[PDB]
């Protein structure tokens, strides 16, 4: 029974860490969207400029 | 680093291995890894916002459109504005998660010490080098309850006496 209990003890603290970490990561991707629109604008501009 | 996040993630996938009834928690974590890996390649793919006008305007001799798209690019320069949308959902999520996390932690820690104590109780007191049915009747009235139920049942064969404890018999 002690063996069963021990696995769960270590989990209880560390899982709270991942829970936070995952949501923290999701925030970073929001900011990545801002980059994506920047990437697009440049590409379009370069293409027209190439045509010119 | 990013490696801290990811190390804790994959360690937790393998911790999630050691817990069942959490068969899609790791799949959410995998998705978080995916999009984390996506944003770095998104960022590496990048075309810098500005037009080239050092070389690539002095290349064009028809230039009256490079000033146009330069000014259009610099006009729409906050192409997409800032977002932090994880600040209401992250805190709410953190409250439910924290509550549950601490509850689990306290529960299993409590059980560990309870079991430690019980293990000690079996070791330092245990009638087994002298055992009378009076001692088992005294520590468990379950003994007498079962005995009475068997007398009431009118069956004097009980498997439990011959199922590991002996049963030598003349016949």
């Amino acid at each position: 029974r002690i063996d069963s209990v021990s696995q769960l003890q270590n989990v209880a603290e560390t899982t709270k860490v991942l829970f936070d970490v995952s949501k923290e990561t999701v925030e970073l991707e929001s900011e990545a969207f801002e980059l994506k629109q920047k990437v697009e604008l440049a590409h379009e501009a370069k293409a027209v400029l190439d045509s010119w | 680093a990013k490696s801290a996040a990811n190390k804790l993630d994959w360690a937790k996938v393998i911790s999630s291995l050691r817990i069942t009834g959490s068969t899609a928690t790791q799949l959410s974590s995998f998705k978080k890894r995916n999009d984390e890996a996506r944003r770095q390649l998104l960022e590496l793919q990048s075309q810098p916002t500005e037009v080239d006008f050092s070389h690539y305007r002095s290349v064009l001799k028809n230039t009256s459109v490079i000033d146009k798209i330069e000014s259009y690019v610099k006009q729409y320069k906050p192409v997409k504005i800032d977002a932090s949308k994880q600040l209401q959902v992250i805190e709410s999520f953190e409250k439910h998660a924290m509550t549950n996390a601490k509850e689990t932690e306290s529960l299993v820690s409590k059980e560990l010490k309870d079991l430690q104590s019980t293990l000690d109780n079996i070791q330092s007191a245990r009638p087994f080098d002298e055992l009378t049915v009076d001692d088992l009747t005294k520590i468990k009235p379950e003994i007498d309850a079962k005995v009475e139920e068997m007398v009431k049942k009118g069956k004097w064969d009980v498997p439990g006496y011959k199922d590991r404890f002996g049963n030598l018999n003349v016949m």
